[PDB]
């Protein structure tokens, strides 16, 4: 498989929330939090999780996940568990 | 086929047996039977080491065949005609036997035929 | 057999007179320059046996043991020195004595030619087993296992004893070679009852049978390392040694005497390969397997074909090997983790890569793949059982099953998986480790290539 | 069987929902064979072991 | 390397892997019509089935119901 | 049997390491094209399992076939036997309609 | 990038 | 470990009730000993029969591949319930049901076959003939007794 | 739907446990103390497996007692009644009992063929 | 049972979302009925009555369960899946380096000289993670298996060498 | 050659001639003549080689003869020293019989094979000569057990010469 | 090397199976937030795959060409 | 939901420390630092030392010790058709009787 890089996480963990219609590209930052900056729920942070899951193709446990509101603890925990350090 | 359904679904009084045939005198019904030919000796068989199963009636074409095979190598596509001589005989033979039951079948049909207008 | 009995003795002011520091080296390397000269005991002959003297002769029976006996001295030295270094000097010196004092009984023992004779030799090795068990042994319970070792021997030997010398007034001698000739049939009564079982009950202790099994797994367990291999590969085939002996005299009695034996036995051998399944200990897991397979020895020593008499050398011999290699397997784990539960140690095999590959080769052994001799030993005892009762194939086929699952748990528990992750002292294999279990696997192996001279006298 | 098949296949893009019927989960447990031997023999022989043989 | 991986979009393919594929493709049906067309017996029947109730009674030697 | 069972297996392995070893059949899809070579090795495997007339598979099983219903035999055995030719169309379509055809349904990092 | 490949010891 | 923190015999009072929960690091309310039936449990702990397959896989246990904690009470029965053995987790069928249509299948199967076998299938032909006696002397017969005469006819 | 029938083998699903909802004050106190159990236990394994100069093997008195219990403490707790001398008798002496007069009647009638003659044994010449 | 309400629903919300993608496969099908479902979910989102939301959490499982893929689709690095626990056979604890002999330990001089940094920062850290753990325990030992961080500069979070140290995911 | 042709016999060999039917060449017509130029040649000289030394030491080993002593038949009974002689001469028949049902079913393996698809008439004289010797090995050894000896194989010999004779008193 | 992604504002549900889910949602009155994140699976290379019956036609046209070709050079070889 | 302060700095602090272990364990560019130490000729001298060499052995062996013992190797007899001629002896075999040579 060809490597991860923490930029090349960050970008494709961006981009699948540029195609969520409930989040607006433009306020959307690594650091905007789920609910408190783009005014998500919680069934929507579980389709969040859900989609990067599908993404990268790994599942995250429910503990972790629930736990992952904003894009860069996402884009941490990813190259965490895949060993990425650039 | 059909003599199944007639044997286990019909009436099985008047159908061959496949186990027991033929029940019948091989001449009855049939003023001087001609004795099936045999062509191949025994000891013809014997020294081109058929299989028991195919020293048969066709016991000859097979022989030919086989020699063929033989002296066409490494032509594997040669002695085709030898192969059906072998075969169409072999298809005469399972037509025979074929007639054989349908001899069977008829002749038990005439035995309850017999039975029941002479019962009456 | 002087010129076996006269070195091993020689071996006790070797090891005595020997530099502090080359006890080791003295005593392994001389050992192994008697194991050499014990091959000029295969002067065996289609006819008559190699009878030497009014005292000692050597058969193909007796021979093969010979060899096993005297190659295992130079084993149990490599195996012990590791756990002995700390020990004083002296007392390494009487724990040497102790195994070379064993070699001389045993050599003396498969080769006295009067029963008697081989009675005080069987009954002299008790004492050395004994107090290596007791005096070096590690747990507060090796103190119960000598107990139970010594009275589960001697209350069947002392009935022993009584027959022997009975047989004696009878028909006049001992000695083997008259008995052939002189050998009478044993007709029903209930003395001849009693004669029969003071026969042989003291050799199925030693074998051990099933039901008196129970000083086994605690005698094979609290031994030092060298106790088990001896205890395993040696010791027990004195059980079965002495009823392939004696059997000769105990005919046609042994026709109907043998059924309650024989019904412990298969469905023994079930029972104890079904224990190894649930066992929590590695050595008791081994020792557990060693009754199983002792099990087939005892049947195809009662039906007393031809065919099982072969299978019956041959399984001796070939277990002799394989349950020493095992038991040295795992106390190369204990001498690591000083620990012998089986659960505790996981995952090996990415560890220790090349003690994994011994440890396969011991198993394969153990669940007797062909052409091994574990499995020409085996399968010559069913084909003499299926003969004798056709249903018998059902019990040897279940152990089979059975054998297999416990051989493959074992290696797949404490080689396979994860490795523990707390455990963090498993040193790379040393050579004398690597060495020791090359050591029973090659020549257990080498044997398949010319496996006729472990069958026995009815090859 | 290819047109049986094609058939089923392609009715999995229908928008329906179906309830999984009784023989879709016999083949797809593979008769529970597996499922009721694979855990009743072995704890049968491995308590045998352990209750009776050994204790 | 030789191909790299897209995002999101279909792969990159050689033109050597495509070709051989067809060529393969097209071998098979070319063996499936060239022995059908020689050797269509093998799948219809090589000989004639004959039809048992088509036999006269002299043929199989079925006497008159009357002797 | 040796011949295009082997093929299948050794296309199955193609298909799952391109995937990131990924195994499940709902996770495929849209692989005719992605991976021709591939692909044409399965369609050739499948039908001489299915007993294409001419195909490898063909020479043996058809023969059997026809053995089976012209011998003096079991009846559920033969009529079992015969659904199981039927069944085996069944799964062969299942793989390539799950593996090759319709519309990726693999992770984005192709 | 070449990663070490923890390995146990191989020599012995 | 000292003698005061191994197994030892039944606990007849509550304040041996409680040391016994203490030593297996349990609560006195879950500890419950086996039956004193006189089997040889002693006082070691009941706990629920249950695989290790059954445990949560994303919990950072201490032997992931046991899915146990140092020092956590071990089931009696630990080592048949290894994630190599003994398997309990639920089914998504019924166990009963999983039977009944396990041993219908195979009950109606086997009823088959002995229909199949009583009633079987075969073709519309007389017996295969063989030549020369029906190939007596080729099957091993004896050649010093002349065979009963088999004479196959035309049709 | 049909509900769920636990069996020894096939165990109950939590998500279908009534025990598992409905939770009381008394409940999630004894779940906070047997995290506490878990907990101190936890901290007491891992300042040893953490400790740099730790070479060797953590010694887990549960796995010591498991080993224990079922060795070494059975007999002490054994007591001769009328189930354990039932099962005894049952699966002690049963087995040997059916396996003898199975072997013994197969044996009996084998011989009995033979002295008549009526056993086939033509090229029986291994045993 | 130590999850909250709301977490039992937002599980129960995934897992049905998963086993429902097993069935639909095809992913327009899969989206039809993901918004299906996810109706459902809103249509009870503000239920107030705890007892009447417990009922409703409890038909749901019930439903569930009935309807559940008898074969899940399994990432295949999850557990259960095709991959999971592949790669543990080359996992290698990193103590194992220690045995290594000179002559192999020559081979990556580079490797080795910044292990024994690390072995070194492990060393002169050890002392301070063990009293900062006594000190921020409350007496009969502590009520979570949650670990704090380093609380000063030059601190390191308290035990964290395996966690730090593990072997890579994909080590060969 | 180097067995004896009697006591291994093998039927005189007949090979067709080659007829090919064929244009095409033979494969193995090609392959024979390379085989034996690239192996039968240089394998022949280094034979021949080694032949070559071993005529410059030439010496012989005999097959050892065993006169006959008596049976234990004429052995008074408990005399060990007569009683060992006769034993030692049944276990050498015993091992030579053995043998010899080893050459009769060699025979018949043999004939198997080499008759093919005629075996089961052509191998006719091989299955009685194997038939007759296995009935007599059965009646001198059969059910001897582990222990066996002269002195028990005497002892079925005359259970058995006994029921002989009652058979023919009832004729 | 950075790998470029393809601009996002290009995945667009319009043209695919995923306005028809769209519409009926619409009709029920709900919306699905992620039709574009499954866009790129019916755009491109991969909209428009072969049919069953096209799968095991593969080949079927230069296959068929090459018999005809061959069954006249034999038909016209038994001839001439 | 989320992280609390003190688990994201425990985190943070983790993290640096892991990828700074990744880091080093990356190969510097000297190591491994090891010690001292077409196709026709290729393939030629595979079939030599595997197919020569071997067979030589092996028809070395079976030509004399395995065929210099009774019984060791053991043909099919060859089978002999009508017509044939035994090379042996130069006997003619008969050719088979007339058939009624009928064909369809
Ligand atoms: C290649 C194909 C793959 C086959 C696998 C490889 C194996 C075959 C390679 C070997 C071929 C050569 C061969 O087999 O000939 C060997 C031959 C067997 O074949 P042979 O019987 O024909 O002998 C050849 C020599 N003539 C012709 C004179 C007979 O001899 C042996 O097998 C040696 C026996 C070794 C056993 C002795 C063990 C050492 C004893 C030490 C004492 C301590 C041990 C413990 C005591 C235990 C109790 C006894
Ligand atoms: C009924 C009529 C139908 C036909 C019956 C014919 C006999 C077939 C049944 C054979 C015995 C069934 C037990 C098979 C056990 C087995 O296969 O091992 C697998 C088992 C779990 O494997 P698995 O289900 O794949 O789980 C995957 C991870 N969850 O893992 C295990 O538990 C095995 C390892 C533990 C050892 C248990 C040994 C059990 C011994 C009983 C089996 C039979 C023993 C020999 C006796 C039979 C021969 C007479
Ligand atoms: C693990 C333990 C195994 C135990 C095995 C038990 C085996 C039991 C063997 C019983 C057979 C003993 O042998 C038997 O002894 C009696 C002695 O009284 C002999 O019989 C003699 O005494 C009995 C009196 O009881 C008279 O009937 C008889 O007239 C007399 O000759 C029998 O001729 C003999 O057949
Ligand atoms: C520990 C497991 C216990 C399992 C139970 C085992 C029971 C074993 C009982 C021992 C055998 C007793 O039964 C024994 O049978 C044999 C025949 O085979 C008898 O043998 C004797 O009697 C037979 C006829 O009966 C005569 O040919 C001859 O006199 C002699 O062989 C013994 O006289 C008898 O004692
Ligand atoms: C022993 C019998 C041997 C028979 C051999 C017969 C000749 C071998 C033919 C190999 C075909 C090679 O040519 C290949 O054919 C296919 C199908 O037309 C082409 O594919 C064609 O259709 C597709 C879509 O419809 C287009 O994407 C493609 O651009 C177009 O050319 C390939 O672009 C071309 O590379
Ligand atoms: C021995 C090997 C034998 C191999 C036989 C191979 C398959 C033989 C043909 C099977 C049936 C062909 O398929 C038949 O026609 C077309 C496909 O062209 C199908 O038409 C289908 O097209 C689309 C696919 O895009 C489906 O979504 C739609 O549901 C359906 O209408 C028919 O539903 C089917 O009846
Ligand atoms: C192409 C395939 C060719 C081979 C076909 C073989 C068919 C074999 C059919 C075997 C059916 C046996 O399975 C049978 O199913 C029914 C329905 O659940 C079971 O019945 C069960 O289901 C319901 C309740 O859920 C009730 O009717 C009943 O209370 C219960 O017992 C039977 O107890 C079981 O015996
Ligand atoms: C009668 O000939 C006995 C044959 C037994 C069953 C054979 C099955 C054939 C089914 C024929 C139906 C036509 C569908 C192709």
């Amino acid at each position: 498989a060809p490597p991860l890089t923490l930029e090349g996480i960050k970008d494709r963990v961006l981009y699948v929330l540029k195609l969520y219609d409930k989040i607006d590209p433009e306020k959307l930052s690594v650091n905007s939090h789920f609910m408190k900056d783009l005014g998500l729920d919680s069934l929507d942070q579980v389709e969040i999780i859900m989609a990067m899951e599908d993404e990268f193709g790994f599942e995250i446990p429910d503990i972790d996940a629930e736990k992952l509101m904003c894009p860069q603890e996402i884009v941490d925990y990813i190259a965490d568990k895949k060993d990425v350090y650039e | 086929g059909a003599h199944l359904a007639r044997r286990y679904l019909g009436d099985a009084s008047v159908e061959p047996d496949p186990l027991r045939m033929p029940t019948f005198p091989p001449d009855y019904g049939f003023p001087e039977r001609k004795e099936r030919e045999m062509v191949a000796t025994q000891q013809e068989m014997n020294d081109a080491q058929l299989v028991l199963q195919q020293r048969d009636y066709c016991a000859h074409y097979l022989i030919r065949f086989l020699k063929c095979k033989r002296d066409s190598f490494p032509n594997f596509l040669a002695c085709k005609h030898e192969r059906h001589d072998w075969d169409y005989c072999e298809h005469l033979d399972y037509v025979k036997r074929m007639k054989e039951f349908e001899r069977e079948r008829r002749l038990l049909q005439r035995k309850k035929r017999r039975e029941q207008r002479e019962a009456d | 057999m002087l010129k076996y009995i006269i070195p091993t003795i020689m071996l006790m002011p070797l090891t005595w007179l020997s530099k502090n520091n080359m006890i080791w080296v003295n005593s392994t390397a001389h050992s192994l320059l008697i194991s050499f000269t014990s091959l000029l005991l295969m002067n065996q002959f289609g006819d008559n046996s190699l009878n030497f003297s009014l005292l000692f002769f050597s058969d193909s029976l007796s021979t093969p043991l010979l060899i096993l006996t005297m190659w295992l001295l130079p084993l149990m030295l490599m195996a012990s020195q590791h756990h002995l270094s700390k020990e004083n000097l002296t007392r390494k010196k009487l724990f040497i004595t102790m195994l070379i004092s064993l070699q001389l009984f045993l050599i003396m023992t498969f080769t006295a030619m009067e029963l008697i004779l081989f009675y005080i030799l069987f009954e002299a090795t008790l004492v050395p087993t004994l107090i290596i068990i007791t005096r070096w042994g590690n747990q507060t319970e090796r103190l119960n296992a000598g107990l139970y070792f010594l009275f589960y021997t001697l209350a069947g030997s002392l009935p022993l004893l009584v027959a022997l010398i009975y047989i004696q007034n009878t028909v006049g001698s001992l000695n083997f070679l008259m008995l052939q000739y002189w050998v009478q049939p044993v007709h029903n009564s209930w003395s001849n009852v009693f004669m029969w079982l003071a026969c042989m009950m003291a050799f199925m202790v030693k074998m051990p049978l099933y039901g008196l099994h129970l000083w086994l797994p605690k005698a094979h367990v609290e031994a030092p390392i060298a106790g088990s291999m001896v205890l395993a590969a040696v010791l027990l085939k004195l059980g079965g040694y002495g009823m392939l002996r004696i059997t000769l005299i105990l005919n046609p009695m042994t026709d109907f005497m043998a059924y309650p034996f024989i019904m412990l036995s298969l469905w023994g051998m079930i029972m104890t390969s079904s224990i190894c399944l649930r066992q929590t200990d590695l050595k008791s897991l081994i020792a557990y397997s060693s009754v199983s397979h002792m099990a087939l020895v005892i049947v195809a020593i009662l039906i007393q074909t031809p065919w099982s008499y072969m299978g019956a050398t041959a399984l001796m011999i070939a277990h002799g090997l394989t349950s020493s290699m095992l038991f040295c397997l795992a106390n190369s784990n204990y001498e690591r983790i000083h620990s012998r539960t089986m659960i505790l140690a996981r995952g090996l095999q990415t560890l220790l890569p090349l003690m994994a590959t011994w440890w396969l080769l011991a198993s394969l052994t153990n669940l007797a793949l062909p052409p091994t001799i574990n499995l020409i030993g085996e399968l010559f005892v069913v084909m003499s059982t299926f003969s004798w009762s056709n249903i018998t194939i059902i019990l040897m086929g279940v152990n089979m099953v059975i054998t297999a699952l416990y051989s493959l748990y074992m290696l797949i528990m404490t080689q396979r998986g994860k490795y523990t992750y707390h455990i963090n002292n498993i040193s790379p294999s040393f050579t004398r480790e690597n060495a020791l279990m090359s050591l029973h696997i090659l020549p257990l192996l080498l044997l398949t290539l010319n496996p006729k001279i472990i069958l026995g006298p009815l090859y | 069987g290819f047109i049986l098949a094609l058939e089923i296949s392609n009715m999995t893009k229908n928008l329906k929902y179906h309830y999984p019927s009784n023989a879709f989960k016999f083949s797809t447990l593979l008769g529970y064979f597996p499922t009721i031997m694979h855990r009743l023999a072995p704890y049968m022989n491995l308590s045998m072991s352990q209750k009776s043989a050994s204790s | 390397a030789h191909i790299e991986p897209r995002y999101r979009q279909f792969p990159q393919l050689t033109r050597s892997q495509v070709i051989q594929a067809e060529f393969f493709s097209a071998t098979m049906w070319f063996w499936i019509l060239w022995r059908f067309w020689h050797d269509s017996d093998a799948v219809l029947g090589h000989f004639p089935y004959p039809d048992p109730s088509q036999w006269t009674d002299e043929e199989l030697g079925i006497p008159p119901d009357d002797e | 049997h040796a011949f295009f069972k082997a093929m299948l297996f050794m296309c199955s392995g193609s298909i799952i390491h391109s995937l990131n070893d990924e195994q499940d059949i709902r996770k495929m899809g849209g692989l005719f094209k992605a991976m021709p070579f591939t692909t044409t090795a399965l369609i050739v495997g499948s039908l001489a399992l299915t007993g294409m007339p001419f195909l490898t598979g063909f020479y043996s099983k058809d023969l059997i076939i026809e053995a089976a219903n012209t011998s003096y035999t079991n009846a559920w055995a033969l009529l079992m036997t015969l659904i199981a030719t039927s069944f085996t169309a069944i799964y062969s379509t299942r793989i390539i309609f799950f593996a090759l055809l319709g519309q990726p349904r693999f992770p984005t990092l192709v | 990038k070449r990663l070490f490949i923890i390995k146990p010891s191989g020599f012995y | 470990i000292t003698k005061d923190m191994l197994p030892g015999p039944y606990p007849k009072t509550p304040e041996e009730r409680a040391a016994a929960a203490k030593k297996y690091n349990m609560r006195v309310e879950d500890y419950e000993p086996y039956p004193d039936d006189g089997t040889g449990y002693g006082d070691y702990p009941k706990l629920p029969d249950r695989s290790q397959q059954e445990r949560d896989p994303w919990y950072d246990w201490d032997h992931p591949d046991l899915r146990l904690n140092w020092g956590e009470p071990m089931h009696w029965d630990l080592d048949m319930y290894i994630r190599n053995r003994v398997d309990t987790s639920p089914t998504p069928v019924n166990w009963n049901l999983m039977c009944k249509h396990l041993f219908g299948f195979v009950a109606f199967m086997l009823f088959m076959f002995w229909v199949g076998e009583t009633y079987p299938a075969y073709q519309p032909v007389g017996p295969k003939q063989y030549p020369y006696n029906n190939l007596y002397l080729e099957r091993g017969g004896d050649p010093n007794k002349e065979p009963e005469p088999v004479v196959h006819y035309e049709i | 739907f049909p509900k769920y029938e636990a069996s020894r083998l096939s165990s109950l699903p939590t998500t279908l446990d009534p025990a598992e909802y409905d939770i009381s004050s008394e409940t999630r106190k004894a779940q906070a103390e047997r995290l506490a159990i878990r907990s101190r236990l936890k901290r007491e394994y891992q300042l040893q497996y953490y400790d740099p100069s730790r070479r060797g093997v953590i010694e887990d008195p549960a796995l010591v007692r498991w080993t224990y219990a079922r060795s070494a403490n059975i007999y002490p707790n054994f007591r001769p009644n009328t189930k354990t001398s039932l099962l005894g008798a049952l699966f002690g002496i049963g087995p040997l009992v059916f396996w003898y007069y199975v072997f013994k009647t197969d044996r009996d009638r084998k011989e009995k063929l033979i002295q008549e003659g009526k056993l086939d044994r033509t090229f029986n010449i291994s045993y | 049972a130590y999850l909250t309400h709301q977490q039992k629903v937002l599980r129960l919300y995934k897992r049905a979302l998963r086993h429902l993608e097993s069935w639909c496969i095809h992913r327009d099908k899969y989206r039809y009925f993901a918004c299906l479902l996810r109706a459902r979910f809103d249509e009870h989102k503000n239920e107030k009555d705890m007892v009447k939301a417990t009922q409703l959490l409890r038909e749901a499982e019930e439903e569930f369960w009935h309807g559940q893929h008898p074969q899940p689709y399994i990432f295949p690095e999850s557990p259960g899946g095709t991959s999971y626990e592949r790669y543990e056979c080359y996992k290698v604890p990193e103590w194992c380096l220690d045995d290594w002999h000179p002559s192999e330990k020559a081979m990556y001089p580079d490797y080795f000289a910044k292990r024994e940094q690390w072995k070194k920062l492990r060393r002169e850290s050890w002392e301070r993670e063990v009293k900062q753990l006594q000190e921020e325990t409350p007496v009969g030992g502590p009520r979570t298996e949650a670990l704090p961080p380093a609380r000063k500069q030059g601190d390191l979070p308290p035990l964290w060498w395996h966690i730090v140290t593990r072997p890579r995911e994909r080590p060969m | 050659d180097s067995w004896d042709k009697d006591v291994y016999p093998e039927p005189p060999r007949r090979t067709p001639a080659p007829s090919p039917q064929t244009s095409l060449p033979n494969p193995i017509t090609y392959l024979t003549k390379a085989f034996d130029l690239l192996v039968d040649r240089p394998v022949t000289l280094v034979r021949e080689f080694i032949e070559r030394q071993h005529a410059k030491n030439k010496y012989y080993y005999y097959h050892r003869e065993f006169r006959r002593v008596p049976d234990i038949t004429e052995c008074q009974e408990k005399d060990v020293l007569c009683m060992f002689e006769a034993e030692m001469q049944w276990r050498r028949d015993y091992k030579v019989d053995q043998e010899i049902v080893n050459i009769i079913q060699e025979r018949l393996k043999a004939c198997q094979q080499r008759e093919g698809e005629s075996h089961r008439q052509n191998c006719a004289k091989e299955l009685e000569q194997f038939t007759q010797v296995v009935k007599a090995y059965q009646d001198r050894y059969h059910d001897l057990g582990a222990h066996y000896s002269a002195r028990k194989c005497l002892a079925k010999q005359k259970q058995r010469m006994l029921a002989e004779r009652k058979a023919a008193k009832e004729a | 090397s950075k790998m470029e992604l393809p601009d996002y504002k290009q995945w667009k549900i319009e043209g695919t199976p995923l306005e028809t889910v769209q519409e009926k949602l619409a009709a029920r009155g709900l919306r699905d937030p992620w039709g574009r994140n499954e866009a790129w699976r019916y755009m491109g290379g991969f909209a428009n795959n072969v049919s069953f019956v096209g799968a095991l036609l593969k080949g079927f046209k230069w296959g068929f060409a090459a018999f005809v070709v061959a069954i006249g050079a034999e038909y016209y070889l038994e001839s001439q | 939901s989320g992280y609390t302060p003190e688990e994201k700095l425990r985190l943070q602090q983790l993290r640096e420390l892991r990828r700074r272990w990744l880091k080093d364990q990356e190969l510097s560019p000297r190591e491994p630092v090891l010690p001292p130490q077409y196709k026709t000729y290729r393939h030629s001298i595979f079939a030599f030392t595997h197919v020569l060499i071997p067979v030589w052995i092996i028809h070395y062996y079976l030509k004399y010790h395995v065929t210099t013992k009774p019984y060791t190797i053991v043909e099919k007899k060859p089978r002999i058709f009508p017509g044939d001629t035994i090379l042996e002896t130069g006997e003619v075999i008969p050719p088979m009787k007339e058939f009624p040579d009928q064909h369809h």
